């Protein structure tokens, strides 16, 4: 019914990470 | 001597965000697309060889193949998705690099239609994709001998698969296999463009996590959303 | 209903220069890399069906797959154009992007290899041009419909000579047709970098001359010579 | 024995003529 932007949270966690651990 | 995939590799089922939304929404595309390379990604991980080479060199296979796995589940899920809807889409808010974009557009289309015209099964898809999965002609992997005695077991069994299935169309192992080439003339760059950079993602960096997400609380929220 | 390749297609015969020099000549590798590209497409001309699509249209499908037709034929070509020793010496004058132009030429040591570990037949190679000649793929051909069944009569040609020439070998033809999208993993522009651009050659702009070419007055310099 | 650069030479008439007839 409603969009639940489930993968793109988890990419958005990743992301935040590989950025932190990377320059 | 044994077998690389099993009746249990050709489930492959993606669940959609909602029905198509009104008007262009680039977070529905790119959420889809989201689910779609994660479930590649699950899916490679389900594979008892992939499993056995270790977390370095099936991070590094992904990396070289992942638009290639990514781009044979467009075609499998073009129904699913409504590809041609989104297509059109980016087509026109593109059109109100420029040019690299429409030729791949246009690749991505020809290779979906061709995939349904031939109306590849789950089974011809799973083997489609180990074999693009254990292709020995990467640079980097490190361990080619035994990457590419995994790709020749997938051909083996994708050939009795075809022979068993649909023994009076004679030719139909070589139409399918000659398919496979279409994969590589579509580029990796312009893919994470097209579905992905824009919510800003780099594929090569993220791929690391999701092979090592827990996928219980992942498909918890994907089953139990509204 | 009638078939696309006769045996006349299996004849391939590449006249090196002379033996290899004793030191690096640029010149001797560029005119062997320039005698092989002007019989793949004279090879090429010789098909009924490609003279049959006319000028346009057989000119625009060089242009998209010469470089996987010159690779096709480096592979078939290696023993007679001691390709093993030509890429050394190339490696050599370059070590002494650079690192695309090394991962491309490892990418062509592969590719030739893994053909010689089939020990692929003149007919196999034929088939395997016309496979890549007549592909679909491509964004800029016009007449996709019967470049495609050009392409079909290819492999079903294939596989009738791999069942009757290798009838022991039941996995042959499959093993064969996944070697093909290796091709597209080389780029155009290096294969041009590697063994042409320095003698200032663009591919796409002589690929129309090479196809009016006469090649009588062409083959009597080339067998005429010391 | 001693190569003759045939291949090159019809290159080299191909390239000149695409040059004065573009650009």
């Amino acid at each position: 019914q409603q969009p639940t932007y489930v993968a793109l949270s988890y990419i958005n966690r990743f992301m935040t990470d590989a950025a932190r651990r990377e320059q | 001597e044994g077998p690389l995939l099993s009746d249990t590799h050709v489930t492959f089922k993606l669940t959609m965000p909602s029905p198509m939304p009104e008007y262009l929404n680039v977070h529905y595309i790119c959420e889809s697309a989201s689910r779609l390379l994660f479930l590649s990604m699950h899916w490679a991980r389900s594979i008892p060889a992939f499993q056995a080479l270790g977390q370095d060199c099936n991070t590094s296979l992904v990396r070289a193949c992942w638009n290639e796995l990514f781009t044979l589940g467009l075609a499998q899920c073009a129904q699913v998705m409504s590809l041609s809807t989104i297509l059109a889409a980016i087509v026109n808010h593109l059109q109100n690099r420029i040019k690299q974009v429409m030729e791949h557009i246009w690749k991505l289309q020809e290779f979906c239609n061709s995939m349904a015209k031939l109306d590849i099964d789950g089974y011809e898809y799973a083997y489609l994709k180990a074999i693009v999965l254990f292709s020995p002609d990467h640079p980097g992997l490190t361990s080619t001998s035994q990457i590419e005695k995994f790709q020749e077991k997938a051909q083996m069994e994708l050939q009795d698969y075809v022979q068993k299935t649909y023994s009076e169309d004679t030719y139909r192992l070589a139409r399918i296999l000659v398919r496979l080439p279409a994969l590589r003339l579509m580029s990796s760059n312009i893919t994470e463009e097209l579905f992905f950079t824009g919510l800003n993602v780099s594929i090569d960096s993220i791929i690391p996590y999701i092979l090592k997400m827990e996928t219980a609380e992942y498909n918890g929220q994907i089953t139990g959303a509204s």
